[PDB]
């Protein structure tokens, strides 16, 4: 009934960049241990800034996600990573 | 979890990217470096936002 094909890479990345519009979720991420061991995740989020420009940006329905993405990126460069995965500057929060 | 494509984003592939981009100037995925290059815009403008949700 309700069913359609699996998503594209375009479709998947659009769905993903846009869920960063929700702060609880973005928080759940920075408090992961695994993803900050390797530069993979950090490097991926910088790649995703391709949405910040046209024609891509015209597809965004949730505009907060692009701002949060940009912040999250700058944070990362200067961000000091613990030895486990803990992002140093956040340890203190609840 | 995050999209499967994250796995390809290693510092090695990143270094090889600039050269790969040139050679190419000479869905269609054929190697890992293709994932470090944004997908192409679909033809159907239904992918264009109808509005904004804040």
């Amino acid at each position: 009934s309700d069913q359609n094909p699996l998503p594209t890479r375009f479709e998947v990345e659009l769905e993903f960049i846009q869920s960063l519009a929700n702060i609880q979720y973005v928080t759940y991420l920075l408090t992961q241990q695994q993803i900050w061991k390797s530069p993979n995740f950090k490097n991926y989020l910088k790649y995703l800034e391709y949405w910040c420009n046209p024609p891509y940006s015209q597809c965004i329905v949730y505009p907060n996600c692009l701002f949060i993405l940009k912040l999250l990126n700058g944070f990362m460069e200067s961000a000091i990573v613990n030895e486990d995965g803990l992002l140093e500057g956040l340890d203190e929060l609840p | 979890t995050s999209p499967s494509y994250v796995k390809f984003f290693t510092q090695s592939n990143l270094e090889k990217l600039p050269k790969y981009k040139e050679k190419k100037a000479a869905e269609e995925i054929t190697c890992a470096l293709d994932y470090l290059i944004p997908p192409p815009m679909p033809k159907n403008q239904q992918y264009r936002a109808f509005g904004s949700i804040w």
